[PDB]
């Protein structure tokens, strides 16, 4: 669907308010795309850390928190810590197909 | 004449259909210009209307 060419990462060294930007090539990686700012590890927190890229969903420690900050559905890496390090791909499960975000790896 | 007169009243509201295009999977609003077209799908959308 709305191909989510995610911005690769959420840059953070000290614990700080980062944004795991996850762009969509077609459109904004949004709630219609249902980017959901997911901070999906393989097994761990492999869920929508955001909620349709608008609010902090299941896998967020407020670091994959839902936020479409641009066409990039920023999995808002607020106070990103070492445990916040996850591929916070705002994984779009859009209405037509997935078209999920590749990765916005918080760290 | 101006002894007679009619008040050019403020116009009002107009419902539309055509702006609700398809998003290739679902609805897709398409606003020409400044038309804050009140739209309400199953959930409350921006009933204030959007130019977006």
């Amino acid at each position: 669907e709305i191909v989510m060419t995610q911005s690769p990462a959420t840059l953070s060294v000290s614990p700080g308010e980062r944004a795991t930007l996850s762009c969509r090539a077609s459109q904004s990686v949004a709630t219609n795309v249902a980017w959901y700012q997911q901070k999906p590890g393989q097994a761990p927190r492999l869920l929508i850390y955001g909620a349709s890229t608008r609010a902090t969903g299941i896998p967020a420690r407020f670091s994959g928190s839902g936020s479409g900050t641009e066409f990039t559905l920023t999995i808002s890496s607020l106070q990103s810590e070492d445990f916040a390090v996850y591929y916070c791909q705002q994984c779009n499960d859009w209405l037509t197909f997935g078209q999920g975000t590749k990765v916005e790896i918080k760290r | 004449d101006q002894g007679h007169y009619v008040e050019m009243h403020q116009p009002g509201l107009v419902a539309d259909h055509s702006l609700l295009s398809i998003h290739s999977a679902k609805v897709k609003i398409t606003v020409p210009s400044g038309a804050q077209v009140k739209y309400y799908c199953k959930c409350p959308d921006v009933r204030k209307g959007i130019t977006s």
